[PDB]
RNA sequence: AUAUACCGCCAUCUUCAGCAAACCCUGAUGAAGGCUACAAAGUAAGCGCAAGUACCCACGUAAAGACGUUAGGUCAAGGUGUAGCCC
């Protein structure tokens, strides 16, 4: 039985975002990708590079807003600007958010030398697609 | 509020006969419906033998008095019930007479259920439709027996929801559970437009007869 | 290596390992958000960045960068320690249940109200309590053995109504849910003589369980199987004795129980029926006759057959009680008020 | 027991109010010791107390 | 709450011992024209049996 | 060391269509069972099938394929519970 990234069924009580809802099979069919960037185009290069940075930065935004983060990051790739568009919740103060918004961009753009922005969205609970 | 309903719900009950059903019929119109002819005696029905008349060459002969008597009290029930505006839900599955039936519940703005009675209609209403919905006040049984010579479901489950049944019950019905019964002919299609009309009578009587009476206190 | 790191929901899914081969047929582990202390900006060096983990603005002047000293670092762990203690100590410490019948049964237990009605309809006036909890097992064909909760219940409001439901579910707490709901919606009422106690004696057999309840005078007490005991105090009944013959089937005898108490003709009942006065004649009110009930009709002017010797089929342990010939070590013993 | 874990209840012949609670109302014959739970020594200064 | 129990008593009996106990809150519309005008037999429910010896039904041809 | 503690990814029936919570009913309120269309107690959210989608059509092939079975496979992808070594 597949088991790659889907969320099996339960008694309904399990509350599962769009993209925890979308088995591997429904990419560019019901659900785009959470790292737009040219590495995997024909005749590009660098994907590898990409691939690891986008890791790392996935990693890093969530440790560093522990229990806010509502949903996966996006991100986006223009140029040499990267910018990490993330969905939050409601319940950090905002102080917080803005402190750790510009530590956040400061140290990825030392980090990876590289503009980059961090445009939070904030809703009050997770967005439910369906309950499993 | 209180004097309203004192002399609305209330006034009716202290007479015999408010909305005077007896007039709507008599032996003799029942013996022309012919609602004194039961099924052959075996297929007679243990608890329906205080009823039957005898039995005139293995054909069983209701009696037509305690049918009259009977037939008082249902037609009695029916009209104060529509006069108090409760529900009355119409069923029969004589497929011979369901389009009739639905007919007169259209016109005295009643309802009825004719078809198939899913399991649940009564016993899981609030599921089925809603936790909302109002229930039948009275339930009027044309035919007690389903398609195959059975109780209709219907009966038990309105006993068990509380929901008062007047009923026509043949030779071959178990008239145990039904708080009204009222021995008769239920197959014969001048019997069964006999007890349509009359219910169908009642009913607008005792429609009319409540706004009557409500305009006649209003207008004081 | 950073990169190998998981999160927390993963690993504990990992650790924990409720889903399993294990766990398909049971072929302890507690799961501890260890995010739930922790302040975001609180590290081992103690920093105090403004805006995170200290007021940004201290007296009208922007914070700064600073480390708390070694020794105030020191006493924020320390008391980090003893809020996790703590929190950990009265995780672990259970309050203790008032048990029912004995200390590992769920019989006896008390359940709460029934659950609201749709139609503003409320039962805290109702007792719910558990008569039985059994688990049973049917193979299927894909699922080998499959264990489920069959639970039955009784409710009451202690003024005569009183209804029990059996519940089905593969959850106790499910099965607790459906069997005191289905239970309100199928009451039965009890004629309660006096308010106490029933209105005569009654011998019955439901399938092989023998109900031999007494009506009793006031302050007897419920001497009946300790089920019987629930029932009656669901019920509203104080005072009554009651043997269990035959098979002691729970739900039987419940049945059963039910059946008599409602099948039971009230004083009221039995003067209509037989056109008299009832004349209660108490010992303790020397000859003074109590008419307890009177017919509504009219009243039978026939002194009633003065049968010289009855036909009652008399009971063996009655009798044997009466007799004084029945030397049992068990019974009338001394037991808690019941 | 009762009796015993409330300090403050004391079986006196005057706290007829206590010691009605161990006398059945209904035919006013003392309670034995395992109805109410009371222990042999404060039954018995229930029984003087209540004579 | 209505009982539910079609087989103990008939619904007029059930729902009065309700009404009396304090479950039913207010009286069923019914209640009232039924108890004003009941039926000539309370409907209560009977198992039917088959007559089995020398008891016969006592319908009589009519001649 | 332990896949007979697991997460992760899967084989298998599956070249299936059923799994179903929450209710209702039947069985005397036992485990259990719940259908007849000229219908007789079932209603069912959700998952799956189906539909939708990719390739060259609406066909076909992919993909998908639930709940469960084989303590099926993997502690040697990595992580991880328990246990074990630390000159
Ligand atoms: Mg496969
Ligand atoms: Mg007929
Ligand atoms: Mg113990
Ligand atoms: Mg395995
Ligand atoms: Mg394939
Ligand atoms: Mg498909
Ligand atoms: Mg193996
Ligand atoms: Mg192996
Ligand atoms: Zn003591």
């Amino acid at each position: 039985k597949n088991r790659a990234a889907r969320v099996r069924v339960s008694k309904g009580d399990k509350p599962v975002t769009y993209e925890e809802a979308h088995a591997p099979h429904y990419i560019a069919h019901r659900k785009g990708w959470l790292s737009l960037h040219t590495g995997n185009l024909d005749g590009e290069d660098h994907a590898a590079e990409r691939t690891v940075e986008d890791v790392f930065l996935r990693k890093f935004m969530w440790g560093t807003f522990p229990g806010c983060l509502a949903d996966q990051l996006v991100l986006k790739r223009r140029g040499n600007q990267l910018e990490i568009c993330a969905v939050v919740l409601r319940q950090l103060s905002p102080h917080k958010y803005y402190f750790l918004v510009g530590y956040s961009e400061t140290l990825l753009s030392y980090f990876y030398k590289c503009p980059v922005r961090l445009h939070l969205q904030t809703v009050p609970s997770k967005v439910v697609y369906k309950y499993l | 509020s209180t004097d309203f309903n004192d002399k609305i719900l209330n006034e009716p009950l202290k007479h015999s006969d408010f909305f005077n059903v007896k007039e709507l019929f008599s032996v003799r119109s029942l013996f022309d419906a012919r609602v004194h002819l039961g099924h052959k005696a075996g297929c007679r029905h243990r608890f329906m033998e205080p009823y039957i008349f005898g039995s005139r060459l293995d054909h069983d002969i209701i009696d037509l008095e305690q049918t009259a008597t009977h037939l008082q009290l249902a037609l009695n029930f029916t009209a104060h019930m529509a006069y108090r505006k409760g529900i009355i839900l119409f069923i029969s599955r004589n497929r011979q007479f369901s389009y009739l039936i639905e007919n007169m519940a259209r016109d005295c703005g009643e309802y009825a259920h004719t078809r198939y009675f899913r399991g649940g209609m009564l016993t899981n209403a609030r599921l089925l439709f809603g936790p909302t919905v109002r229930l039948p006040d009275l339930i009027i049984f044309l035919h007690t027996l389903n398609n195959i010579f059975e109780p209709h479901v219907a009966v038990r489950d309105a006993a068990k929801m509380n929901i008062p049944t007047v009923g026509i019950v043949d030779t071959n019905c178990n008239p145990c559970l039904i708080t009204y019964p009222v021995p008769g002919n239920d197959d014969s299609p001048l019997a069964v437009h006999l007890y349509c009309r009359l219910f169908q009578t009642a009913i607008t009587r005792a429609k009319e007869k409540r706004q009557q009476v409500e305009a006649l206190y209003r207008l004081q | 290596s950073f990169f190998t790191k998981l999160t927390a929901d993963e690993l504990w899914k990992g650790a924990l390992a409720e889903t399993g081969a294990g766990a398909k047929k049971g072929r302890k582990k507690k799961r501890k958000d260890l995010n739930r202390g922790q302040i975001i900006g609180e590290g081992r060096y103690g920093f105090l960045w403004p805006g995170l983990n200290v007021p940004l603005m201290k007296n009208g002047a922007v914070q700064t960068i600073a480390q708390r000293s070694k020794e105030e670092q020191e006493k924020v762990e320390a008391d980090m320690i003893q809020q996790r203690e703590e929190w950990d100590r009265k995780k672990k410490m259970k309050v203790k249940r008032e048990r029912g019948w004995s200390g590992n049964s769920w019989g006896g237990i008390s359940l709460g109200p029934p659950d609201p009605g749709p139609c503003g309809e409320t039962y805290e006036d109702f007792d719910t309590r558990i008569l039985e909890v059994r688990n049973v097992f049917t193979m299927t064909a894909k699922e080998g053995r499959k264990k489920s909760i069959r639970v039955l219940v009784a409710v009451g409001n202690g003024k005569g109504a009183a209804g029990f439901s059996i519940g089905k579910a593969t959850d106790r707490m499910d099965a607790f849910r459906k069997a005191k709901n289905r239970a309100v919606h199928h009451l039965h009422y009890i004629e309660r003589y006096e308010d106490h106690t029933i209105f005569h004696d009654i011998s019955l057999r439901f399938k092989r369980t023998h109900i031999k309840m007494k009506k009793q005078p006031k302050g007897y007490g419920l001497r009946c199987h300790r089920a019987i005991i629930t029932i009656c105090r669901l019920i509203g009944i104080k005072d009554m004795y009651a043997k269990v013959s035959g098979s002691i089937n729970m739900l039987s005898l419940t049945q059963g129980l039910f059946r008599g108490l409602s099948r039971q003709e009230t004083h009221q009942q039995l003067a209509d029926k037989k056109g008299l006065h009832v004349v209660e004649i108490r010992e303790e009110c020397g000859p003074l006759p109590i008419v307890v009930a009177s017919p509504r009709g009219p009243l039978r002017k026939d002194p009633e057959p003065e049968d010289e010797v009855p036909d009652v089929k008399l009971d063996w342990e009655d009798v044997k009680t009466a007799q004084g010939m029945k030397r049992s070590v068990w019974s009338n013993l001394k037991r808690a008020a019941t | 027991c009762p009796i015993c874990r409330d300090h403050k209840l004391h079986v006196d012949f005057r706290n007829v109010k206590l010691l009605e609670q161990f006398v059945c109302a209904h035919t006013g014959i003392i309670f034995y010791a395992p109805y109410t739970g009371v222990c042999v020594k404060q039954h018995k200064r229930l029984t003087q107390a209540i004579q | 709450a209505g009982s539910r129990l079609e087989t103990v008593g008939s619904i007029f009996s059930r729902t009065r011992d309700l009404v009396r106990a304090g479950v039913l809150k207010e009286k069923p519309l019914w209640f009232d024209v039924y108890d004003a005008f009941p039926p000539l037999r309370e409907p209560v429910f009977q198992r039917p049996r088959v007559r089995y010896g020398k008891a016969k039904a006592p319908i009589q041809d009519i001649w």
